[PDB]
């Protein structure tokens, strides 16, 4: 199985 | 400093590796891509293939991971994603 | 603002899909994780899955990516990471 | 599969 990751960095 | 984990999709296990490899790395290299190389080469050797590292104080990133084989983290100024795939 | 592309493992009209794909999400979205986030759920879409994008003015990476589905470029001061795997 | 290793510019 497998899934969505979005991220922003703090800066 | 001590690792501040702001994603995970990760057992307590394979977690603490990563950020005992990471911390390792980073006695080691200061260029973020060396940084992201050795982890990469590390966790594909220690744990099987594909994995995936980025390391830098600002990106933005949209991916897809295997159940389990996530995780987003900062040590010091420096963000960590690190990440499974097929 | 004329894509600059700094390595690549692609064919042309990919590539030139990907940078058109990419200049158009600037005009769209403000925050990097977005603008990689619709490239990368377009790139699924249209060239099926699985692509991974990284946008962000910061970062080292080591990635691994199927043959001739890689390209790393910037547009102005902004750089770009997209591949595909399985 | 081949490996890609990069590092912005700034």
């Amino acid at each position: 199985n497998y899934a969505e990751s979005g991220i922003q960095t703090d800066l | 400093s001590t690792p501040i984990v702001k994603a995970s999709d990760i057992t307590d296990k394979l977690k603490e590796d990563i950020l005992t490899i990471s911390k390792d790395a980073l006695d080691k290299y200061q260029l973020e891509r060396d940084i992201a190389g050795t982890v990469k080469k590390q966790l594909d050797v220690k744990y099987g293939n594909t994995w995936h590292v980025i390391v830098g104080k600002n990106f933005g990133s949209y991916v897809t991971h295997e159940k389990g084989h996530f995780v987003y983290f900062y040590i010091g100024p420096l963000a960590f994603l690190v990440f499974k795939t097929a």
